RNA sequence: CCCAUAGUAGGCCUAAAAGCAGCCACCAAUUAAGAAAGCGUUCAAGCUCAACACCCACUACCUAAAAAAUCCCAAACAUAUA
């Protein structure tokens, strides 16, 4: 995960989720697009 | 209806549908037959086939399916929708 | 070195005698009713034809393509 | 599934493009090339034509021979060997309606047109659009007119090719 | 089925020569031998000139005051030249070349000895002044996109608006300013001097109507 | 309403689809000109989170909810019911609206801590250790931001941050 | 301070939306539907199979070999034409994906024998000279003898 | 004017009344009208 | 929420760039799809989107939060009437 204030989708398989108080960007095709809200 | 294609359709043997054209409660079985006779779900296996039976005085939208384990599953879509029977068939073919 | 270079030495008559060319009388008349240079716009076709709607659809596709260039 | 490939008839050596893909697919390549050569030996001109192949899960390929491309026929009917980089400001040649009509009526027997209710108007419009997108130009039916057109176009195209080669040499020299 | 609206045809907007932006130099052709003070009244308040459009239909509307040096102009012109279409878009500069001198002394020096030497040059920009104007035969999405991309990089607040957007924003602004519920307007209190408020206010607030403060601009003050 | 019935008899699963009965609305609405079920009964900004009868008519027996195309609420009224129903399952209200599970309710970990006006999830928020100085103190949220337009009788706004 | 209305706009009954003006696409669709319904006497509505375009062009070529055509229309433009004309008993047969057949002159034997090769091409039925029939109706009508002998047996 | 109720043939219970009327009209004679019918049928075909 | 055939390897230095290296025109067939609107490609394959066929909820109040050294600081109440 990478700390990012402005979250966005880097491809197509990225789906946004709301967990443990932070918005996370999970992706199964490209795992490099994992972002973490700070 | 890509879940049925991603899951699998090899152990199934023969499936068929029966309904009436003039009835107003045959759209569910119609779209079920349309989704089950697509391209991926049909090309994922060549050891199975489908039968499209259309009758006039049937007055019942029954769909009977069975796989290679000698079992039998018949689901009449008189009041059920398409997604319900789709996920039911998916669970029944995944669990066995 | 391989290349498909079969340019026949055609001068002024080798393009009609080498192949069985048919005169203008045997060819139908409706084969010359096609377009020539410039294509067809939108104000030259009546709104009761498929060509006008196809051209409008192509213009809409071009507009959508020109618009969707920065968004993801 | 299917693999799209456009190779030459009498020149089908095992390797370029049609090599790594055929190796990773699981089918042979030398046998395929030999079969394509023995099927294309009937052509006395070596015209490059597309090839549609199909592979079954038991590793067995089939060859379906169709009709050649349109750019080769257009270049053979016009007389020029290479296309121009511009259209309108630098015309490559002229082709009458008779030549494109013959090309269309010969090509309208492949696996793409014979399996569809397509008339002659559609195919002649398609070939006219292809000729316009290539770099040439169509015209009614000009006998003596196209004769004089060729007479002047030979000279003007020779001059255009000479000046284009000079410009390319200058650009190659400025390096 | 759905309807198919006709696409907006672009036939009355011809692209002139040199569609790209010109080069902006640092110091002008002649240096100023007389050191000028840092007059702060050149960026406080609304803008007077370079407000409406001229040729294009899209421009960046400024919402604050600030200075732009050579690096900012270079960044803007490079971004414009690298994010545009030379055959369909063209932009024209709206702000002049930087000419205001700024004197800077040596690092680690005592207070005194007169003013320092002139280093760089900046330009005054007020609120509501169009920074750059760009037109062409394009639509509104892409131009607004790559204009807000640069406006977010600017020091002061700036947005990418056009003609219809500016008209609509002015219309809603005047609608909100003419339909106020509470009958206590800042202008009525500042001009008529109510409750002795003129002691802590400023004489420039009579024309600003409480919409400006130093260099910022609050569009929600009404 | 409609339910699914699956029966096993001779290795032949019989999945039926019987439609049962369901009640309807009263044939005497106070405001028939309203476009929403809440507005037709003059309940605009007149309900709270303690009303277990109003919230039980737009949810599912297993804890789920119902969309806007089925109920009839608009955009701002559907979000208020979605927020008030979350404040009931945490305060011990609606005991019969628990989710189904095989056999997971075996180890009773944390005891039944009584709570009310719960806006956020318990096991998710972080404990405030600094609490800020004095002027910019970080207060604890309470209530709901969409329940501010309700009718009040205390001559003071609803203090949601204290 | 924004103006606070006494009645919220989402609570009061909204005015009706202005009806849009009909475009020429639907007009041409209805015109060609009426045209193909007046001249042709044999139609057969069948459920469109979501198959690949290869098999689609294959079956198109197999059908058009017997000098028949094929043309479909969307339900949005077809339901008014079916509810305002005489074909009011065919509206429940166009509730989803389907394919309409336009074949001139009665040739039900060859088309049935060429469509029964695939067991995934059903059909809801159709009318045979103002006589609505079903699939079993078609398969028992295709077994009728030749036209001249039936005309001359009386 | 719409169409008929679209019956089927697997359960013969109903028949069009026009056919019955025509049969009742043509099946109530001796042989002269049969000869006239044959004559008017062979006049064309 | 679904959905994608073809005239072709449209025109050209580089070996070829076959829909993303550059030029003016960016054609054309059945219902309907761009000589290419977003990733992976020396030259080909893999994925979506716009366009039919199909139903058709809001299809989006635009962006505006941060962590230093003795230990964080009064406590509490959204619901009896300004
Ligand atoms: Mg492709
Ligand atoms: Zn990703
Ligand atoms: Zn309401």
């Amino acid at each position: 995960f990478k700390n990012k204030t402005v979250l966005k989708k880097r491809c197509k398989d990225c789906y946004l989720v709301k967990r443990r108080g932070r918005w996370y960007v999970y992706c199964k095709t490209h795992p490099r697009h994992k972002q973490r809200q700070m | 209806a890509a879940a049925l294609a991603r899951l699998g359709l090899r152990p199934v043997k023969q499936v068929r549908v029966q309904f009436c054209p003039f009835e107003k409660n045959v759209e569910s079985t119609r779209t079920f037959l349309q989704t089950v006779s697509s391209e991926k779900v049909r090309s994922t296996n060549l050891n199975c086939s489908v039968i499209a039976d259309v009758r006039h005085d049937g007055s019942e939208p029954c769909v009977d399916v069975l796989f290679g384990d000698g079992h039998r599953l018949i689901m009449r879509g008189a009041h059920l929708t398409a997604l319900e029977m789709l996920t039911a068939f998916a669970s029944h073919i995944r669990a066995r | 070195v391989q290349l498909t270079t079969y340019a026949m030495g055609v001068n002024i008559y080798k393009e009609g005698q080498d192949v069985p060319l048919k005169p203008d009388a045997e060819y139908p008349e409706w084969l010359f009713e096609m377009n020539l240079g410039p294509p067809k716009t939108l104000e030259e076709l009546d709104p009761e034809s498929r060509e006008y709607w196809r051209r409008l659809r192509k213009q809409n596709i071009w507009r959508h393509n020109r618009l969707s260039k920065n968004k993801r | 599934g299917v693999i799209r490939a456009i190779v030459r008839a009498g020149l089908a050596m095992p390797g370029p493009p049609l090599g790594p893909v055929l190796g990773q697919r699981g089918v042979s390549i030398n046998q395929f090339c030999k079969e394509f050569n023995e099927r294309t030996k009937d052509i006395k001109e070596g015209i490059p034509l597309p090839t549609k192949i199909l592979v079954k899960p038991d590793r067995t390929f089939e060859i379906k021979i169709g009709q050649p491309t349109v750019s080769y026929f257009l270049k053979a009917a016009a007389g020029i060997e290479k296309g121009a980089r511009q259209t309108g400001k630098e015309v490559a040649g002229l082709v009458t309606l008779k030549h494109v009509y013959e090309i269309a009526r010969i090509k309208a027997q492949d696996e793409a047109f014979a399996l569809q209710d397509v008339p002659l108007s559609s195919v002649v419009r398609s070939i006219i659009g292809s000729a316009r997108s290539l770099g040439i130009r169509v015209v009614k039916d000009l006998s003596s007119e196209e004769l004089a057109a060729f007479q002047k176009e030979r000279a003007i195209f020779l001059a255009a090719q000479k000046e284009a080669d000079l410009a390319a040499q200058e650009e190659a020299a400025k390096k | 089925v759905k309807t198919l609206l006709p696409v907006p045809s672009f036939e009355d907007v011809s692209i002139p020569e040199k569609p790209k932006l010109r080069f902006i130099e640092r110091a002008p052709l002649v240096p100023k031998v007389r050191r000028e003070p840092k007059n702060l009244s050149d960026i406080r308040g609304p803008s007077t000139e370079a407000t409406e459009f001229t040729e294009g239909n899209f421009a960046i509307l400024a919402l604050g005051g600030g200075y732009l040096h050579w690096g900012h102009f270079e960044m803007m012109r490079l971004t414009i030249n690298r994010s545009m279409d030379p055959k369909n878009m063209f932009a024209i500069w709206r702000v002049p070349a930087p000419f205001k001198p700024i004197t800077r002394k040596s690092v680690g020096h005592r207070m005194g000895g007169g003013k320092g030497a002139i280093d760089h040059y900046v330009t005054p920009v007020k609120a509501g002044r169009l920074v750059v104007e760009m037109g062409g035969r394009c639509e509104f999405e892409e131009v607004q996109g790559f204009l807000d991309q640069v406006a977010h990089k600017l020091p002061f607040a700036a947005k990418a608006v056009s003609r219809g957007t500016l008209e609509k924003m002015r219309k809603d602004q005047e609608e909100r300013e003419r339909n106020n519920q509470n009958p206590w307007t800042f202008e009525r209190i500042a001009t008529a001097n109510m409750l002795g408020i003129r002691k802590v206010l400023s004489p420039y607030d009579l024309t600003h109507k409480g919409k400006y403060w130093g260099k910022f601009y609050m569009p929600k003050r009404v | 309403f409609r339910e699914v019935v699956e029966t096993q008899e001779g290795k032949t699963t019989i999945i039926e689809g019987r439609i049962t009965a369901t009640p309807k609305e009263s044939p005497n609405p106070p405001n028939p000109s309203g476009q929403c079920p809440i507005c037709r009964w003059n309940l605009k900004h007149k309900y709270n989170y303690d009303d277990v009868l109003l919230l039980s008519q737009f949810i599912r027996p297993h804890g789920g909810m119902l969309p806007r195309k089925i109920t009839g609420l608009c955009q701002e009224e559907h979000r208020k019911i979605e927020e008030c129903v979350k404040m009931a399952h945490r305060a011990g209200l609606l005991p019969n609206h628990r989710p189904r599970l095989p056999e997971g309710v075996v180890p009773k970990s944390k005891p039944q801590l009584n709570r009310y006006l719960t806006r956020w999830a318990p096991g998710s928020v972080k404990p405030i250790y600094k609490k800020g100085p004095r002027w910019n103190r970080v207060r604890m949220p309470v209530g709901s931001p969409l329940l501010r337009d309700n009718v009040c009788y205390s001559r003071t706004p609803w203090k949601l941050y204290h | 301070i924004p103006p606070k209305p006494a009645i919220h706009p989402s609570c009061l009954p909204s005015p009706p939306s202005p009806p849009q003006e009909e475009i020429g696409l639907i007009r041409l669709l209805r015109r060609e539907i009426a045209a193909v319904f007046q001249d042709n006497r044999m139609i057969a509505v069948c459920q469109n199979v979501a198959l690949s375009a290869e098999d689609k062009l294959l079956m198109r070529h197999q059908l058009r070999k017997h000098k028949i055509l094929m043309k479909v229309f969307p339900n949005q433009v077809l339901k008014p034409f079916l509810e305002d004309s005489k074909y009011q008993n065919l509206l429940p047969l166009f509730v989803g994906h389907n394919m309409l057949l336009v074949s001139e002159e009665p040739k039900v034997k060859e088309m049935v024998r060429i469509l029964r090769t695939v067991p995934f091409l059903p059909l809801l039925g159709g009318c045979i000279d103002d006589t609505i029939l079903s699939r079993q109706g078609f398969i028992n009508y295709s077994k009728l003898p030749s036209l001249p002998l039936v005309q001359g047996e009386l | 004017e719409a169409l008929a109720g679209a019956p089927l043939d697997n359960a013969p219970k109903e028949y069009p009344p026009k056919i019955q009327q025509l049969v009742q009209d043509i099946a109530s004679l001796t042989l002269l009208e049969i000869s006239d019918l044959n004559e008017l049928l062979k006049k064309t075909l």
